[PDB]
């Protein structure tokens, strides 16, 4: 028997039969380095779609930059309204740059221990805060 | 004398039509033992015999009882239980695998992806082998620490979400991290070509660094900077 | 025995540190010939890191080769619609610039 | 009978057993060219050579120059002149040729600043014959080697097409007409039931340490080949012979190595004196396995202990530097940190003489090859072998020299390969089984799943393993034995008044455990009925009556100005114990040991002497 053959063989037996699949997500212990894996996920989704939406309508919808600016005082002027949207684009986006450093400075190798990882996982958290608050207000 | 709690994860193949549950088991901890597989082990001699697990070295050293207890997973013969009464144990098998019978997975495929490697010294000439000695400075050997010491419990792979979505083609952190031992190991004379192997989308670039792997790990080796450092010779290796 | 994979893993890195870059660049230097650069670096990187999604969840060959195709038709619209924006609009770099200001 | 589904398999040659010593005799069966089947109940990781902590002896002469009949010598002197010296000639002169072989696989074996394979001192070893000091040739990975080794023999093991039937619990031995034809296997995996044929077969199951109640053993290690062999008819030799290892915690019974003892480990009493100095002059505390464990044991019964109730001795590894513990002993710094709760580099871990090792075993020669008795003489059982823990080439005869265990799992497993390549061809006529052969094994089986009398499998293991432990322990007397004896009798007429619960045949374990308890069962009346009819004190087996050691001569004054003794008056000699399997009685004799050596001229024959280090 080869290695190739004993791994076709084993999904034979398991597909075929009665047998359950293990509870995986629903009981495993929550912590931050997956948390925080998820939602370098979830931005880097969500800033494609916001990126994909600004260049698919440049082409697909009519009207300049410009006269879509004149369009947006629509609904007042936004008191403090107009600083959350600003904060909702910025947030997602500060996540993912300093995640993102974090990442490349693993594929280094440097910092990939459990205390190091729960350190710059804080250090990451923290920035995001006082880099959106920062340029939200400009 | 104090009571703890055991909820335990069931399922009876040989039962006509049998789901899937949950079994909680009432034990004395003055005389039970200090280690979890210790409790496992009452409930099977005297409270329920149906119960089936792994179990070998009870001394962690050989992998055998590795599970899921209260979210991570470790060898229940080296977790010690929560003395706070207060709280029920929750004991699962290891997250997202067949199960065969109660807390016993099916691990064919882990052992099957283990031979794929060839965890074994390749020289290009051994018409002098079972002679000599092969020489490795105690530099060189050194650079074994934190490799050699794996047991193949599979705790750290099947703590791997990437290994859940894609556990058909990616080898995960236990498989992986022995390419590596393997590569420097220098009495191997095979190195390049064991990297030429992961050149695929699945078999080493599903990592994502998540550190699941690191962290659960009941023998505190480091399987995630392993794969990562495959991931720079892999990157700085020419021909 | 050709390295594909590593030199896409390596690509990879190489546009991530280029855009983590560029961003102070447009800030410091916001010019016409930047919009263009940031545009092919956010395009590239974009999707780079879906093929990354596409090849993690989408199960099957079957469904496998329109989603790869399905995800390169919307990268080739979304940099065409950056150039056109740059070319003929405003430019990226000052769009920005008067939506902050409002 | 009409309701389990039988399986025929054929094959060149079947290894039971997937351990050290299994390995080595299954891949270095398909390196020669035979379709090979190994049967394991475990997975070959999780077999009990990982817990191998100490080293493995060869004379590669590192640390300092060295030959390897000085190594013989030792073993020799360890075995109480019981060791069959035939085959201490064959291991330790095969001693430097495997642990190369070893090396060349994969083993990561530490190194010195010349880069060679890192020796270490060990008990009961000594240079120049007894003469030169202290030795060191205990080859060692760190304090993982006996885990590395069953890794790169895995690992290695890979490279051929050898089957392997991982978690199938072997029940008994295909036997007719006094040949071996395989073995007849339950697989736990979906509970069919399997007939393994083969030419030849090897019996590598390890020991039977789980019949007593305190043990460094796993808990799979209940020999079963053993008694699979016993179910035969066949003989078992040495099975009184019980090493009880010094140093092993109070707690769980878990081991800490005697490399502890090595690199420069003390035992200390409540006094605060070093009181290996007092019995032991010249080695100390380290010594031989039966010299140590003897003082210890002795030590408690004075009422000098060291515990909360007063029944433990303290090894102390305080003096030592922390960085030498760091480097050379990391597996004994992280198991005593968890069972203990206690640190090593400063404070001492409580030890405590616990069983470990089993020299008795199958009959076997040099060779590899199961040996019957027949009319007072030796008949080799054709296409049947052994090698291991589970096999008695008797390499340790009374007392099992440290560090020779892993070394006689690797020469003597490479031997039964050899031996099988010699005698017979691959490709060779397989013989034929009869097609009703092996159903009683199976009617056996049917009678413990359906089991349902008045005592459990749980509390009749219980009432085993603590009448061994209080009656067959380091000291034993007549009186105790054969109260003892009588006492295990009577659990042997209960086994059928047995209780089960689970009627599953994926994963019976509550039927797996039965059928463990039935092996230990016969493996524990062979211990105690032959250690109660010795009347002698020779290595591990020491009576309090009588602790004169007694020989064909007697060797403590001047020879051949003497008269000989005869064969059934002295008690040089191996114990052969049959026990009839229906009835649970026990009959044994006795057979004479080897003295002579494979080549005088090359190795000279060691008699008989005062034995004390
Ligand atoms: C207990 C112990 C022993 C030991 C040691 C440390 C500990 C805690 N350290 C040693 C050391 O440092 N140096 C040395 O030389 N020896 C040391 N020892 C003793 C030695 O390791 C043992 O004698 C050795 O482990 C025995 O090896 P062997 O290969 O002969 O036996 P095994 O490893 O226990 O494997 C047994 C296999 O048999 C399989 N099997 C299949 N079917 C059955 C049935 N039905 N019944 C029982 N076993 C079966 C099992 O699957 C197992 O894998
Ligand atoms: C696709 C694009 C879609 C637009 C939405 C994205 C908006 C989020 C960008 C956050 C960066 C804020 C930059 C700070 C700023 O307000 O620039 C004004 C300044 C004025 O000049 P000044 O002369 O410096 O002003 C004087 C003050 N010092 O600086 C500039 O000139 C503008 C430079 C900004 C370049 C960064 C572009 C990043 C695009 C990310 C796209 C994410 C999609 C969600
Ligand atoms: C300049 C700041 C940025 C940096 C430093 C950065 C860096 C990275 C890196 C290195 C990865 C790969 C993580 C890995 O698997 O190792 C990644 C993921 C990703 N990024 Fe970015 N990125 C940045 C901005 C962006 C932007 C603006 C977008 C939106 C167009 C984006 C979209 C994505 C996507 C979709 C992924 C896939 C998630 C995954 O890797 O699983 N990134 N980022
Ligand atoms: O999704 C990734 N982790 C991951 C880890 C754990 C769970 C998980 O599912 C989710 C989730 F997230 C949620 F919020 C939920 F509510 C939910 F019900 C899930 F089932 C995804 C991930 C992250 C980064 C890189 C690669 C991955 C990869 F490959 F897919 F594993
Ligand atoms: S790396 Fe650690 S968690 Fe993974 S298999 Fe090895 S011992 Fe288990
Ligand atoms: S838990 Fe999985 S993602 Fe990579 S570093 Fe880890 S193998
Ligand atoms: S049983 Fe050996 S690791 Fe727990």
């Amino acid at each position: 028997t080869t290695a190739k053959e004993e791994m076709e063989r084993f999904w034979n037996k398991n597909l075929g039969s009665n047998r359950p699949l293990s509870p995986h997500i629903t009981i495993y212990r929550w912590s931050l380095p997956m948390a925080m894996s998820i939602c370098h996920r979830g931005t880097g989704i969500a800033l494609s779609a916001g990126v994909s939406l600004f260049g698919l309508s440049a082409l697909l919808l009519p009207g300049n930059f410009e006269s879509h600016l004149e369009l947006v005082k629509s609904l007042c002027l936004g008191p403090t309204l107009i600083y959350t949207a600003k904060f909702g684009i910025v947030f997602p986006l500060m996540y993912h740059t300093w995640n993102g450093i974090r990442h490349l400075i693993w594929d280094l190798g440097k910092g990939l221990t459990i205390p190091q990882l729960t350190q710059s996982g804080v250090v990451v958290l923290i920035l995001t805060v006082l880099s959106s608050v920062g340029l939200a207000a400009m | 004398p104090r009571i703890k709690k055991f909820a335990i994860y069931r399922w009876d193949p040989d039962k006509t039509g049998d789901k899937p549950h949950m079994q909680t088991y009432e034990i004395d901890l003055n005389n039970c033992g200090p280690m979890v597989l210790d409790a496992l082990i009452k409930i099977k001699n005297e409270i329920d015999s149906t119960l089936t697990f792994r179990r070998s070295c009870r001394e962690g050293i050989c992998g055998s009882c590795a599970m899921n207890i209260n979210g991570g997973n470790t060898l229940a013969c080296t977790r010690r239980i929560d003395t706070n009464l207060d709280k029920v144990s929750k004991i699962y098998p290891l997250p997202h695998m067949y199960v065969i019978k109660d807390l016993v997975p099916d691990l064919s495929n882990f052992y099957a992806q283990y031979k794929s490697i060839e965890p074994y010294l390749k020289k290009k000439d051994e018409s002098q082998e079972g002679k000599q000695q092969y020489l490795q400075s105690i530099e060189e050997r050194e650079k074994l620490d934190g490799l050699y010491e794996c047991i193949l419990c599979a705790c750290c792979s099947t703590s791997c979400p990437s290994y859940w979505w894609n556990g058909d083609k990616y080898l995960g952190p236990a498989v992986l991290m022995q390419a590596y031992r393997w590569m420097i190991d220098s009495r191997d004379d095979f190195t390049e070509e064991r990297l030429a192997k992961l050149q695929d989308p699945f078999s080493l670039y599903r990592c994502h660094t998540i550190m699941n792997c690191t962290g659960t790990c009941p023998k505190g080796l480091n399987p995630g900077k392993a794969i990562a450092e495959i991931k720079k010779m892999m990157a700085t290796y020419k021909e | 025995s050709s390295k594909a994979a590593s030199l896409h893993w390596t690509g990879e890195r190489v546009v991530s540190v280029l855009l983590l870059g560029l961003l102070p660049a447009a800030y410091l230097n916001p010019c016409s010939a930047m919009d263009y650069s940031l545009a092919a670096a956010l395009t590239l990187h974009g999707h780079w890191g879906i093929g990354q999604v596409v090849t993690d969840y989408v199960r099957g060959d079957a469904l496998q080769k329109a989603a790869k195709a399905g995800l390169l038709a919307l990268s080739a619209f979304t940099f065409a619609g950056l150039c056109y924006f740059n070319y003929h609009d405003v430019g990226i770099c000052k769009a920005v610039a008067m939506l902050w200001k409002l | 009978s009409t309701q389990y589904p039988v399986v025929d398999h054929e094959f060149d040659a079947v290894v039971v057993g997937a351990g050290g010593a299994g390995l080595r005799a299954a891949f270095g069966l398909s390196e020669a060219g035979f379709n090979t089947a190994c049967v394991t109940k475990l997975f070959p990781t999780r077999s009990h050579t990982v817990a191998a902590q100490g080293g493995i002896n060869a004379a590669l002469g590192n640390m300092e120059e060295d030959n390897w009949r000085w190594h013989f010598y030792d073993t020799v002197k360890g075995s109480d002149w019981l060791g069959d010296q035939d085959a201490i000639h064959y291991m330790t002169e095969q001693a430097p040729a495997s642990v190369v072989e070893l090396e060349n696989y994969g083993m990561p074996f530490s190194r010195t600043e010349d880069g060679k394979i890192y020796q270490r001192a060990f008990g009961g070893q000594s240079l120049k014959f007894g003469k030169g000091g202290q030795a060191h040739r205990c080859c060692c990975v760190a304090d993982r080697t006996g885990h590395s080794l069953l890794h790169t023999l895995y690992g290695r093991s890979l490279r051929y097409d050898t089957s392997y039937f991982v978690e199938y619990f072997a029940l008994d031995l295909l036997m007719e007409n006094g040949e071996c034809r395989g073995v007849i296997a339950l697989c736990i995996e979906d509970g069919s039931i399997h007939r393994i044929r083969a030419r030849n077969t090897v019996v590598a199951t390890g020991g039977y340490g789980r019949t007593y109640f305190s043990c460094t053993s796993a808990h799979t290690s209940t020999g079963d080949g053993t008694a699979m062999v016993t179910r035969a008819g066949l003989p078992c030799q040495d099975l009184e012979f019980v090493q009880f290892h010094p140093t092993g915690i109070y707690g769980a019974g878990c081991l800490i190595t005697e490399g502890c003892r090595g690199e420069g480990g003390i035992l200390i009493n409540s006094q605060g004196e070093r009181f290996m100095e007092r019995y032991a002059p010249v080695a100390k505390d380290l010594a031989s396995r039966d010299v140590v464990s003897r003082s210890m044991t002795l030590e408690i019964r004075e009422g000098r202990g060291c515990g909360p109730e007063k029944d433990h001795v303290y090894l102390q590894l305080h003096h030592l530097p922390p960085e030498q513990l760091a480097v050379r002993l990391p597996g004994i710094s992280e198991t005593a940190m968890i069972f203990a709760g206690v640190d090593v580099t400063k404070e001492p871990i409580p030890v405590l003489p616990t069983v470990h090792y089993n020299m008795g075993g199958i009959p076997t020669n040099y060779k590899g090859q199961v040996l019957r008795h027949v009319n007072g003489q030796d008949q080799v059982v054709p296409g049947l072998y052994a090698c291991g823990e589970a096999a008695c080439a008797s390499v340790h005869g009374a007392n099992r020299l440290g560090a020779n265990s892993l070394l006689d799992l690797v020469v003597f497993g490479r031997a039964c390969a050899l031996s099988i390549a010699e005698s017979c061809r691959p490709g060779d006529k397989v013989p034929s089984i009869k097609p009703n052969a092996g159903e009683e094994s199976v009617m056996n089986l049917d009678k413990l799943r359906f089991a349902n009398g008045t005592i459990r499998t749980s509390e009749l293991r219980l009432s085993m393993q603590k009448s061994m432990q209080s009656h067959a322990a380091v000291f034993r007397v007549g009186s105790v034995l054969q109260e003892g004896c009588e006492k295990i009798l009577r659990l042997y007429g209960d086994l059928q008044h047995l209780k089960t619960f689970d009627r599953g045949m994926v994963w019976n374990t509550d039927l797996v455990e039965t059928l463990e308890l039935q092996n230990l069962m016969l493996c524990a009346l062979q211990t105690i009925y032959g250690a109660e009819a010795r009347k002698e004190s020779r290595g591990a087996h020491a009576r309090e009556d009588f602790k004169e050691r007694v020989d064909e001569y007697d060797y403590s004054k001047p020879i051949q100005g003497q008269q000989k003794k005869p064969f059934q008056e002295h008690w040089r000699k191996h114990t052969l114990s049959y026990v009839d399997v229906k009835t649970g009685k026990v009959s044994l004799e006795y057979r004479p040991v080897i003295d002579k050596t494979l080549n005088e001229a090359d190795c000279a024959t060691v008699p008989p002497a005062i034995r004390s280090y």
